[PDB]
């Protein structure tokens, strides 16, 4: 009626530091180390929504065939394109053969 | 059956104190009356359970949702018990509840987690989750493969 | 003196009839356009309405036949010889007609 | 339909304290298909002093605003609660009681002391640290978010029309939402 | 509080509003009044209660 | 004004008419 | 009318988003498939059945088959919300078992 | 959702977590007047099926 | 008559009665999503 | 800390709560308790157990 | 035309519809579907067959 249901539940809000009273944050830091009030408060952690993850489609794992396959009694060789496409980026320890 | 019974003498119920100074407790108290000092608390699990039942030798479990506002949602997490090693919980007494085993549904001792092929999630009845061929078989969870030629 | 240990089974039967459950901040009937119906919040938003029933189990296909009751009305003018002009208003569950 | 318009009646979500979207009013519509001159146009004006009431209520109680439905009211927006501070009356002395206790006397049970005339009191802030901003409750959804009356719809200019009546409709992407 | 949007409907349909002796015509009131022992016409016309 | 949407023949939009957005089409007439 | 299915327990009915101006409450009882007929059809071939019908005549008699009833409005709002009733959440009608 | 397991030679129950918010607000405001409020998204009470 | 109005069997073309943003979405993808038979004309003798 | 942190009345650590009421049936029982916490005390009923 | 014509969101063309209750008799068949549209989707049912 006077606070939305995440921001009166605390899901998604302001942190204990903020919405408490300014007595009670003063008090909660004061006795911390004998008698603790820290479990008591919810905390919200919000995720981000924007300018994080795309809503494209984009495939996480590729498969990349060999262009060229190269086969020696001593060795065995394989010729890929690791093709990194538009606006993407790609750390090579994700790489594996 | 097997002649095992149990008697409750008596309880009692121990609350320790903190001996706080009774004008640092008196303002503790009047701090914590405020509607803004109100201590909200979480459920550490955070779910809501549905057990969907499985028959003897069966191998799909069409599940259906028919219409919500999914919001606040955090996700799914499933595991494959046993009729018998599950009480009818809601229930005060399950007369029909001949085992006193470990229960996987109460003290999270899952064993039966290897029993998945897939998993396929629609939203809405026609739209494929996560969708955006995010996946390498993008319509479907699958887990485990028993062939496998690519 | 030989009765055999028994136990209680309660129950009633309400035939002929509906279970009313009026939209009123105080469940009594002061009135047929309720406090809630004229409220603020229900008649200037729109709201999602999600009603959850459990029933006994039967053996046989059942329906479930709930009464949204609404003000099913007509204002009926007669302007002329043999003109019978009509119109119906019933809300919240309107027929409709634009303009 | 142009010159005398459904209103668009907003969808509130209790959860993120915003506007869902707007729908027209289509639940509450009158029908006139059987209706004539005599009465059509009777219908067609209170079609229309609804209109006018609607475009009265929202001068009067609407919060003037450039994005309509915005994501984030601020604090200053925001119906906020700020209660009377909280008199708090101290109850016992503390430097002297642990002078009767190094004394000899033991305390207990319980001016409120026979032997302590001090009396201290202290006045605590019993509202927030920080002004809350971010989402309207129910009783500021229903002062804003009166429902649109929008004459002539869908004929400016797109970009302008009203994409914050979809439900989908993210401001800050211009662009619909979809299921990932 | 009711709703200002609303009224001219339901001053309208009469789901809210006046009653049949305040917005009839006083000529049918008195006819109505008068008759109502042999030709009633009562059940003619909606009188709204209000909560 | 939604010429984005269409085809464009050379550099201009390739729009439709706007008597062609109705139908008409009956039985006889 | 909403179709339960044979030993079926918990119906979930909604309505999408609507103005509820002058909306007064619900009244419902159970009836059954066979005894109503599909009505808004002109004429149903597959009602085999020729007894009363209570959605008709008003002879209602599966009331007593009604454990609770929730009502939630716009998705998360309980109603009629504001900690009513004994039970918190919901319109519990019937309990076969009492321990409180 | 579909879930496609493996067959058992016994019947067996599938243990779905939706995973919400159960959340507890706990009002005290008087001596001996202890107030809450229960709040879980998605399926609240009354909604959960 | 307000009904043949309501019901578009006689007064404006759906060039008119339309909202003009439509008329022109349904001007532009004629070509590949037509919107054409969705609306009625009326024609007049 | 000297002052403002622990009382020096008689106050107790531990309280000890009798059953008010004990309704024992064949395939449960419950145990109804006060638990009275008195003024100028604060109980984390994380300290609390059957 | 580029942009703002086609999705670039995954999206089948063509969807498959199981009946919800079918029901058989000896002189007609009965089929009850759930025709979803899915959100930012149009169709029109013209397209729709059986």
């Amino acid at each position: 009626s006077m606070m939305p249901q995440w921001s009166y539940m605390h899901i998604s809000g302001q942190d204990a530091s903020e919405y408490l009273s300014p007595g009670l944050v003063q008090f909660a830091r004061a006795t911390e180390t004998y008698f603790s009030l820290n479990n008591k408060f919810r905390n919200p952690t919000v995720a981000p929504t924007h300018d994080v993850t795309t809503d494209r489609s984009q495939r996480l794992t590729l498969r990349f065939i060999p262009v060229d396959r190269e086969d020696t009694a001593y060795s065995y060789k394989a010729r890929f394109t690791l093709a990194v496409g538009d606006n993407r980026v790609l750390d090579m320890a994700s790489t594996y053969f | 059956v097997d002649g095992a019974s149990i008697k409750f003498d008596s309880i009692c119920l121990y609350a320790t104190f903190f001996p706080m100074a009774h004008n640092t407790a008196s303002t503790l108290e009047a701090m914590l009356r405020n509607d803004t000092n109100d201590q909200s608390f979480n459920d550490y699990l955070s779910a809501a359970n549905m057990l969907y039942p499985i028959p003897a030798n069966a191998t799909n479990v069409p599940i259906s949702i028919p219409s919500r506002n999914w919001a606040a949602f955090r996700g799914w997490a499933f595991t494959r018990l046993k009729t018998k090693e599950t009480p009818s919980l809601g229930s005060g007494y399950d007369p029909y509840y001949t085992y006193s085993g470990s229960i996987p549904y109460l003290d999270g001792t899952f064993y039966l987690n290897h029993t998945f092929k897939k998993v396929a999630i629609t939203f809405d009845s026609s739209v494929s989750w996560p969708g955006n061929d995010r996946l390498l078989t993008p319509n479907e969870f699958e887990i485990k493969r028993s062939v496998d030629g690519e | 003196k030989t009765a055999v240990d028994s136990i209680t089974q309660k129950k009633f039967l309400c035939d002929r009839t509906l279970w009313r459950i009026p939209f009123s901040s105080n469940f009594m009937s002061m009135g047929a356009l309720t406090d809630l119906g004229q409220n603020l919040l229900y008649a200037n938003s729109a709201h999602a309405l999600d009603m959850t029933f459990e029933v006994d189990p039967m053996d046989e296909p059942t329906l479930l036949y709930v009464l949204f009751e609404v003000f099913d009305v007509v204002r009926v003018h007669r302007p002329h010889r043999g003109v019978i002009e009509t119109v119906y208003l019933r809300t919240p569950f309107s027929a409709g007609n634009a303009t | 339909s142009k010159e005398i318009p459904t209103p668009y009646m907003w969808s509130y979500q209790p959860q993120m304290g915003l506007a869902a979207g707007a729908a027209q009013d289509y639940s509450t519509r009158i029908n006139y298909m059987s209706a004539g001159p005599h009465m059509i146009s009777r219908v067609n004006g209170i079609r229309a002093h609804r209109n006018r009431i609607l475009l009265e209520q929202a001068a009067i109680t609407t919060t003037p605003r450039n994005n309509l439905n915005p994501r984030s009211w601020p604090a200053a927006l925001v119906y906020q609660e700020s209660p009377a501070p909280t008199t708090v009356v101290l109850p016992r002395d503390a430097q002297a009681e642990v002078q009767m206790t190094n004394s000899g006397a033991q305390l207990a049970g319980g001016g409120r002391p026979s032997f302590t005339p001090r009396q201290a009191i202290l006045t605590l802030q019993t509202s927030s640290s920080e002004p809350r901003s971010g989402g309207i409750g129910t009783l500021q959804f229903i002062e804003e978010f009166v429902p649109s009356v929008y004459f002539n719809p869908f004929s400016g200019p797109p970009g302008h029309y009203p994409d914050q009546f979809i439900p989908n409709f993210d401001a800050v992407k211009d662009s619909a939402d979809g299921y990932d | 509080m009711a709703t200002p949007s609303m009224m001219p409907q339901w001053s309208y349909m009469h789901i809210s509003g006046q009653d049949a002796s305040e917005y009839l015509s006083p000529g049918l009131v008195q006819f109505a009044r008068a008759t109502e022992t042999y030709f009633s016409l009562n059940n003619k016309f909606r009188n709204p209660t209000v909560a | 004004n939604f010429a984005s949407l269409a085809p464009r023949h050379g550099s201009r939009p390739f729009m439709g008419n706007w008597q062609d957005i109705g139908t008409s089409n009956m039985s006889g007439g």
